[PDB]
């Protein structure tokens, strides 16, 4: 069946300097990709199979694997660090999303 | 009977 | 990190490997290194015996009800999993022991070394006649327990695993293409040459190839077409030479050279799959169970040693044929090499 | 490389609409072209998916018959023709790029068109 | 009692042998005696040798028809008839004292021993194109005389003897047929459980084949039908280890499971010629020269080493399948042997 | 006199045959003499390496977009032209040492012999399915530049030249053919002969045959028909002896032989090659390129009774067959050599 | 192991009487069944015979085209389809059992059924 | 073209425990087999093979062949041996029976 | 020419 | 061994002659039969040729299409269908015989027949 | 394309015992496939010298014949009183064949 | 380029 890929929270909010972390859990086992988006623009890629870090992407971004559970971490927050995540497979057709989580001030 | 994945740890 | 475990029907043999795909980088093969696991209770005093063999299959024991399933063996290998046989290899790997101190003492390693002279993982494309599977080579790891070698060769206590050699890029490109040939008219000193040449050897697969070709006809016949293809050869070396040659991509163009002028042109021409579904004997990749895989890498080898693999050698070649009126036909041929970058 | 989205606007329910996805920069047979709409209040979705390479085209289960994208690969372009538009349509829509062999996510993103669906 | 006379076309050369099928019984072949009568004014400087020869062969090469007949020798033996050679090994048994005494002195004893590991005699059912003959492996005895083996045969001075190579039902019972799978699914404890089995190891040429399935539908899935089959295994080693397979009966029954329901029926299937007429590979009992044989009785050996052999065996067993709705089926192989009872 | 040159495309590498055709006088076959041409300068230190071999061949190098082309050895033998071996042979030919005299000092003499055993040049015919060449034995001399015999160089730089090994008429008459074969009825004393004989063990090429049939039919059975065929054996041993027969001429008479009557006739029969275009699999002489030949020679084989001749062999035969009322049918078969006279 | 044959009476010339040979006891693809004739004083007849193996019918030439033997392996049972009734085929009718591999006379014999034609 | 098979005499008679021996003489080569029919019963096999006797039936009864002739032998006459005797051949098809001899008292 | 039998003594 | 060919005399133009070349001494398949005709005055000119062994028949530009020629295996003789006759069609002709394997010239000529064309 | 054979000089004359020779060019190369056939006046051709130097069987010995190169020659030692004829020059080596325009030797 | 023949001297 389609796989139902829920990511948790929905919102979030840290000053500057934080340390924050969103989980993403897949109905079944899955080829892992995290993506960011600012408001108003298209997302780009920052995580790859799920530990692998995209070209360009600062080191503060982190992925991590456990089973099913899939987690996105950010060691150091940046002051432009804050937009929307989201989470998604590409192991079986269709690829799906996260619900998206919004990182705030 | 198939062929699937393991942790190791 | 994550490793393949795949047991027997019966439940108790299980088999774990750490990869399926192991690189082949012209000097060393990676080792396929594992660890066995089975019960002792199970066993009584019988023994756990591990087999490496890359054979010449043409179809599978997949209870597919037809024959001619052909199976020619390349080479075969077998290690003695329980009981322990002498140390060498001394020590076990880091993912032989860490895969056994999270089994625990139940399970015991397997070593195995790929010899130099052994091919890549080519299949051939099935045609309609043909089901379930078609021609080609490939590698597989079988552990089952018997008393001998041949004592307890049922299926149902044993399991079988499919495993893939494979070659990437070398990171030194080669040398530029060319070729040149001149036609000569052996009643006067009137004369037809042509050149072509490549902008690099070595494309990736989906790279597009730029090929140039200038022609100077000084000759009062004129060339109607200029015929611009890419060709697979395959060698199907097992104990008669037998090749295969299959055009994988065309490119035509009705440019008339003028007599007595010159021509200058840039073709570009990509091989896909996606045109060569029809063709039947063409070689692709080597295929896990029943995926999708792209057309074959050319099989590269080291420099010198040539040691008459006997398995399915594919290479690759562009073909630039100027059709002229009333004879005197002239073609030229120059081969490139296809592969895969190597992974980061 | 870029790629760039065009034919935006507004349909009324039940009509058509085709964008096109100007790649530049990569080869079409080396990477795969991908249609990702963003719904307002809501996140993404993906939506249909060609592969030039082995000519396969997929499709979202909301979209089956509905929803067709092809590429013309003299030009590196990709067009996806939409029929039937209805209400739940309305987002904006990107077009992705992942590499053919061995995707590892959805790395170029163009730069989104809006499509609105609405009885006006 | 009676014995075999065949003679040379020209009528000077005459070989008598005591029986034409050779029996081996898992540990020794039945030994292949006879006498030749000669004219000993025909003969002078030359010399009388029987070769005995097995050998894979589609189609005579000594017969009237025209096109392609393959031959390929499996073994291969020699005896000088006359003059005589040291009596041992061997010395003459009952049989050739008897035909020595009938025909006084003109006649010489030749012997033969078969190898354990040589196949059976086997023929493979000609299809429509095979006009003539197919392929199979046969045993030949060939008198001829000459000055040396290698001289080449005037072909009316040799006679040629078809002899077979066959095996009886072992007396003693095998285990019973069993075998069972449980297909489950990852939801929850919804396992589809079937257990297949028969009631005996060894079943007679024509006789019956009663298989008892019982099925335990637990999951929401129903089954559509239910079939039982037999195959035959054929295989063919003669370069490389190929395979003809191909169902030899059939039954099918439109049996529904009904979900969370118990299923159990018995099914009765007979193997036989009548419907497998067409079936081109099919494997057939040793033909003299044309007359009507059975399908092929299992080539059986007894443990040991399970030496290379390089003829055609012929394996059988019981296929049942189910066919479960929307996606997946399950299936279950048990073998059996098929042999004719040992003669009185 | 004159002698046949050829060189590499690049125009470098060039050598010199006298003949083209080597004649096998069954004691020993005529050795290839020549000399290779090259600049000691565009070799920088590489050597001259010239190879005969003589191979089955299913379709040459001949840039065919049709797959197959098989290739299986039967003899490979090489010589090292540049820099000079040890000095036997020691004394070079008179066209070596006059062709060294007219070249100079950059050319290189080579010397070839044929073993006794090699089969001669043999091509089969191709079918309508098969396009450009088809299955054959041929030779051939190359000649390329490398340091090493196993180098895989630039293959451009290398020149081949085919060459044959043929055969003529033996100079003396064979034994006259001639068979008898007496049909005896067990019913009766009744018996039905017939004779067949030539009138000479050798036939040239387009000379007709005369038979000579002489029927004694004393028996109430009435002869419907009598044929008479020629007929072209195959001997195609590779890896098992497979033959192919095919027949290349016929003659129908409607000639009824009476109960209790004689009869007495004389048939002319010429086999040639207008008639059997179509026949697929039909044996030819060899052929340089492409050039029409005619059917293929008979192939004499040494006295000394050799074997392991691992080619083709071609024979011939007459039959003749008397077709019998209620079945029953008498053949007979008379073998014969065709051949061509030896030049002058 | 026993047989049993059915269908006896008297049929007028030119008529047709369908007789049935019920077998139990033995397969009817690992025996052979076969049909023998005795007239009244007059010795045995071999009529009709069928292999269910192998899939062939034999008859007596005095017996072809008008007799048809067929049989029934559901039930393991045999069929003699007589036409064309004439004066000469009164007999008693036997049907008979062989191994079907490897004949060895006809062990197993029917009762018997009194055909009469007039 | 059919095998024709004789055997003598048509009939004979012994008082008891006498020899009684049957000949049968096939006019080609032929495989046969002896049947013994009781007054108004079906005929039981006796012989097959013109030599291998049957399962069940008593020792005193005897077959040889000489060539293309065949010989039933009886070594006594029990009180209920009196029948007619059949020889048949089953080498070619049709098979072909004998014409009887009715051994009586 | 065929196989035939012969009476052994 | 002879070569006898008949059929001569006049012929209007654009009619049609057709000449017999009786063959005695030598097989039809192992030998090939030409024919050439020598213009009063004019040298030689080959016209023709025909082997029976490849069933093969070759003819000259200037009598392609409008001259046949061919030949029976059974009384060893070769014929030479000329239509559409015209005034430079006027010769002698010799029917000649070459051997078959292999040809060394024209061995055996006929004893020259004279064809006339004219109005 | 067609070959021509130039065949010189048209006619000659010498009186008996004298020594001639006739030459015959080919317009491109013909492999030594040359023949030369002597017709007398008022008869049919007789074929003298086969593969340009291989002469004939009963042809008399002081005919003779070479090549050199695309250049082929026919020679006679003696003029016998009865060698008076026009000869001809043919090739064989592609179809059609074609002959020389001939060379009347006189008395 | 293919075959061809020479003089020798």
């Amino acid at each position: 069946s389609d796989i139902q890929m829920t990511q948790s929270p929905s919102s979030l909010s840290a000053s500057v300097g934080d340390r924050v972390t969103i989980t993403c859990r897949a109905s079944q086992s899955v080829a892992v990709a995290w993506y960011q988006q600012k408001p108003g623009k298209a997302p780009k890629l920052l995580i790859y199979s799920a530990s692998s870090l995209y070209s360009g992407v600062p080191s503060r971004f982190s992925g991590s694997r456990s089973g099913t559970d899939f987690t996105l971490t950010i060691s150091s927050l940046q002051p432009e660090d804050f937009a929307t995540y989201y989470c998604q497979q590409y192991k079986y057709v269709p690829v799906t999303f996260g619900q998206g989580t919004k990182v705030e001030i | 009977e198939n062929t699937v994945s393991t942790s190791l740890g | 990190t994550r490793v393949f475990k795949k047991s027997s029907p019966n439940g108790k043999l299980t088999v774990y490997l750490g990869k399926r795909d192991f690189v082949d980088h012209l000097d060393k093969v990676d080792p396929v290194d594992g660890v066995v696991l089975v019960d002792p209770d199970y066993l009584k005093d019988r023994k756990v015996f591990v087999t490496l063999t890359v054979a010449f299959r043409y179809g599978r024991e997949d209870c597919d009800v037809l024959g001619l399933s052909f199976r020619k063996d390349l080479f075969i290998a077998n290690y003695q999993a329980f009981p322990p046989t002498p140390n060498p290899p001394r020590p076990p790997t880091r993912l032989q022991e860490r895969l056994l101190r999270k089994l625990g003492q139940h399970a015991h390693p397997f070593f195995f070394t790929i010899p130099q002279n052994l091919p890549s993982s080519v299949t051939l494309q099935p045609g309609p006649e043909d089901t379930g599977k078609a021609l080609g080579v490939d590698f597989e790891i079988r552990a089952f327990v018997a008393k001998s070698l041949e004592e307890k060769s049922h299926k149902r206590n044993s399991v079988r695993l499919v495993i893939r050699k494979v070659q990437f890029a070398p990171e030194k490109p080669g040398p530029q293409p060319s070729a040149e040939t001149t036609r000569h008219f052996l009643m006067s000193d009137r004369s037809l040459h042509l050149e072509a040449s490549l902008d690099k050897e070595l494309y990736y697969h989906g790279e597009p190839l730029n090929v140039n070709v200038h022609v100077t006809n000084n000759s009062t016949k004129t060339v109607k077409k200029i015929k611009v293809s890419v060709r697979q050869y395959a060698d199907i070396v097992l104990f008669s030479t037998a090749q295969y040659k299959v055009p994988v991509a065309q490119v035509e163009q009705d440019d008339q050279v003028s007599p007595s002028s010159t021509f200058s042109k840039v073709y570009t021409i990509t091989p896909f799959l996606a045109n060569n579904r029809e063709k039947r004997g063409l070689a692709l990749d080597g295929k896990l169970k029943h995926e999708d895989t792209n057309l074959a890498s050319s099989t590269i080898v080291k420099e010198g040693a040539n040691k008459e693999v006997l398995g399915i050698l594919v290479s690759y070649r562009v073909k630039v044929k100027l059709v002229v009126s009333r004879g005197g036909d002239v073609s030229v041929e120059l081969p490139f090499v296809l592969m895969h970058p190597k992974p980061h | 490389v870029q790629l760039v989205e065009s034919g935006g606007g507004l349909v009324q329910p039940g009509g058509s609409l085709r964008l096109s996805c100007a790649a530049s920069g990569f080869n079409v047979y080396s990477s795969s072209i991908h249609w990702v709409r963003q719904a307002p209040g809501k996140g993404l979705e993906w939506v249909a998916s060609i592969s030039s390479y082995y000519g396969y085209t997929y499709y979202a289960d909301s979209v089956k018959g509905r929803f067709t994208i092809s590429a013309d690969t003299s030009k590196n372009t990709a067009y996806l023709q939409m029929n039937s538009l209805r209400a739940e349509d309305t987002a904006v829509y990107y077009c992705a790029r992942s590499r053919q062999f061995w995707y590892s996510g959805l790395d170029y993103w163009g730069q989104g068109t809006l499509v609105t669906v609405s009885s006006a």
